[PDB]
């Protein structure tokens, strides 16, 4: 059973946030209830309604007047609607569902901003027996990007940092990696950006420079 | 529903996290415990107060008393870094969280390997520069890093961020990022990023001179 969140990432005020949950591996008429609980970044859980196998809908009394959850048989999904959405809605989002033991998608950050999607530019942090090499992923709006190495191969000794919130409004993020300096000459290093917000993927070689 | 902050200790050590309620929800209705590592969902440790569902191990258990409920982890792994969260339900049926207390594991003071980086060519053909100090894989948290700009110290034109604790040694690691402006930037010849850490017998700096590279 997959659980998995896809709808904007960025919503404007007083503008409604739709979001989808597709089921996989399961069906929607045979969980005992399918629901919605939220995040805001750095906080704690907060849950804002449910549908259950009737068809019955429970809503938190906080939220009520602007949440509408509804299931799609069809196409085996569920769907969460929040209206006149505020700053206050910035969140990740969780879908979830009871099939004890309930599944959880993997959530989905949803902004709420007058500010538009800008995707990232990305710029090496070259290397020049320990060598420390990454990427900088500037400029972007909203969060999140997704930052691998070589194509995910590797993982090791890898890290990238919270994205910053700068003075302009735009987030910048930093990926390193620590590799042996004696692999710079044979090795490709490659970081692969992934900005969904504004369809923007990027897969830059950081080259040793010429010091 | 109320839990502290935070919990610390070394691997091979117990940890309890405490939930406090109220009659209406933990006094009346099951609890739940929920493990969420960095940029995962929350996943279920323990329900009905005492139960472990498959694939928990023993380390982890739960019981409640009268408005609270209490976590305990023993054996303390590396791999247990992460938010726990207990859950219950509220005078309406319907769930509610605590505030989540993370958990840290305690290990061996460690010193920072320190990295400089000057911009890109191809960010000041853009123009602007970053230029950024990386502290890497050091252990506590705590690190000061000072910018200076041929000796000028550098006030309020720098951010960083730091990573979760790494869940294979238990470090932090630390970016610096000092931005100027291309004009800015090709004024002046050195930069600097001087390290202070409870690791290091003095601070440490690395610099470069613009145009070696």
């Amino acid at each position: 059973v997959q659980l998995q969140e896809s709808g904007p990432g960025l919503v404007k005020p007083s503008e409604t946030l739709s979001l989808t949950c597709a089921v996989s591996g399961y069906s929607i008429s045979s969980g005992y209830y399918w629901g919605w609980i939220r995040q805001p970044p750095g906080k704690g859980l907060e849950w804002i309604g449910s549908i259950y196998h009737s068809g019955s809908t429970y809503y938190n009394p906080s939220l009520k007047s602007r949440v509408t959850i509804s299931v799609d048989t069809s196409k085996n999904q569920f769907s969460l609607k929040l209206s006149s959405v505020t700053a206050a809605d910035t969140a990740v989002y969780y879908c979830a569902g009871l099939t004890n033991d309930a599944n959880w998608g993997q959530g989905t950050l949803t902004t709420v901003s007058s500010a538009s999607t800008k995707g990232p530019s990305v710029f090496p942090l070259a290397p020049s027996g320990t060598a420390a090499l990454g990427c900088l992923v500037k400029d972007y709006f909203p969060e999140p990007v997704t930052v691998s190495w070589n194509s995910g191969a590797l993982t090791s000794g890898v890290h990238t940092f919270p994205a910053v919130l700068q003075s302009s409004g735009l987030y910048s993020l930093s990926s390193v990696v620590t590799v042996p300096s004696s692999s710079l000459g044979t090795q490709t290093y490659i970081c692969n950006v992934n900005h969904k917000p504004s369809n923007t993927k990027v897969d830059k070689k950081v080259e040793p420079k010429s010091c | 529903l109320t839990q502290p902050p935070s919990v610390s200790a070394a691997p091979g050590q117990k940890v309890t996290i405490s939930c406090s309620g109220s009659s209406s929800n933990i006094g009346n209705n099951y609890v739940r415990w929920y493990q969420q590592l960095p940029g995962t969902a929350p996943k279920l440790l323990i329900y009905d107060n005492n139960k472990r569902p498959s694939g928990i191990p023993d380390r982890f258990s739960g019981s409640k008393s009268g408005t609270s409920a209490t976590l305990g982890i023993t054996g303390l792994q590396t791999g247990d870094e992460a938010d726990y969260y207990c859950g219950t339900w509220d005078s309406s049926l319907n769930p509610v969280f605590g505030g989540g207390t993370k958990l840290e594991i305690k290990r061996t003071v460690a010193a920072p390997s320190v990295f400089i980086f000057p911009p890109s060519d191809e960010q000041l053909k853009s123009g602007t520069a970053s230029v950024v100090c990386l502290l890497n894989n050091f252990y506590p948290r705590e690190a000061k890093v000072q910018w200076k700009v041929d000796n000028a110290l550098q006030s309020g034109n720098s951010q960083e961020s730091v990573t979760e604790q790494d869940s294979k040694d238990s470090t932090y690691s630390l970016s610096s990022t000092l931005t100027l402006s291309k004009a800015d930037y090709e004024k002046h010849k050195v930069y600097a990023c001087e390290v202070t850490h409870q690791g290091l017998s003095s601070p440490v700096t690395k610099s470069f001179n613009r145009g070696e590279c």
